[PDB]
């Protein structure tokens, strides 16, 4: 049976990000209605079971662009005493109306930090190594639901 | 946000 519309699939999978292995294991999915990233469902359609592939998805069908406006500086007195503000630390945050923004550390001068609020993954590629297991129809449970079943 | 990210965003 091939990948397609309304078909529950199993993948097995590593993810890499310039070279470097961030995710890997097997997961099934209700195929078209958006519970897996775009440009991964779209690599995955019409692939016959027992398939591997490699798939290398594009910024815009992943996590999306970086865009320019999430990095903000902030003063350093906002950070938690406790905390250690240096490049890469990562923090939860919110803001004045109590939004979620949580972001990570770009860089501090002096009393001032530069902050990046997109997700870590916006703007860059994903390659994927994946393996079709296994495709078969979904239950009229599943499809109500718009999942496959745990 | 343009100018007030210095202003508006608590970290916890
Ligand atoms: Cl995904
Ligand atoms: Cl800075
Ligand atoms: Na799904």
């Amino acid at each position: 049976m091939k990948v397609g519309q309304d078909k529950v699939v199993t993948i097995r999978y590593t993810l890499q990000v310039e070279g470097e292995v961030l995710d890997q294991g097997e997961l099934s999915y209700l195929h078209g209605h958006r519970n897996l990233i775009p440009g991964l469902e779209e690599a995955l359609e019409g692939r016959e079971e027992g398939e591997a592939f490699q798939a290398h998805v594009p910024a815009e069908k992943a996590y999306g662009p970086h865009d320019p406006e999430g990095v903000q500086v902030v003063p350093l007195s906002a950070f938690p005493e406790d905390a250690e503000v240096v490049p890469g630390a990562q923090f939860y945050a919110q803001d004045m109306e109590g939004n979620p923004m949580p972001l990570t550390v770009v860089a501090v001068e002096g009393e001032e930090v530069t902050v990046d609020f997109n997700h870590p993954l916006a703007g860059k590629d994903l390659d994927f190594q994946v393996e079709v297991v296994k495709v078969r129809e979904a239950t009229p449970e599943e499809l109500l639901h718009g999942h496959a079943h745990p | 946000f343009i100018f007030g990210a210095r202003n508006k965003v608590h970290i916890y």
